[PDB]
């Protein structure tokens, strides 16, 4: 079910941090992705949220905790999203 | 092995570590000492000296 690519080349970094980014109530997962001085920083924040009506971001302050500081050092100008059916 | 030590194969490993603009990820060993508090000591932590 690895329909993301078709070829695998020489890779320079690989990580498998087991702890991953995780009844009527739903959840809101906020993430902040950035890349500065080579290091690629990822901040995450998970919070339960009750359904309102126009399905928008809730009003409130919730800081995102620093999660990953992957040292990559590449040029990133485009990104996409990988959702599952 | 019927020969002398002069012309025997010596397994050779060459280390190549060139520094570039990429962030460093592999460094050398970091020695450490025991902590003793309640006295004025020169602390030399990671980035706080």
């Amino acid at each position: 079910e690895f329909r993301v690519y078709s070829s695998a080349n020489n890779c320079t970094f690989e990580y498998v941090s087991q702890p991953f980014l995780m009844g009527n109530f739903k959840n809101l997962r906020e993430f902040v992705f950035k890349n500065i001085d080579g290091y690629f920083k990822i901040y995450s924040k998970h919070t339960p949220i009750i359904v309102r009506e126009p399905e928008d971001l809730p009003q409130g302050f919730s800081a995102l905790e620093p999660l990953v500081d992957l040292p990559i050092g590449i040029n990133i100008t485009r990104f996409q999203t990988l959702l599952a059916l | 092995p019927t020969y002398g030590v002069g012309h025997q194969p010596y397994r050779v490993v060459v280390l190549s570590f060139e520094l570039l603009h990429a962030p460093a990820t592999v460094c050398g060993p970091k020695k450490s000492t025991n902590l003793v508090k309640n006295k004025c000591v020169n602390f030399n932590f990671n980035g706080l000296k």
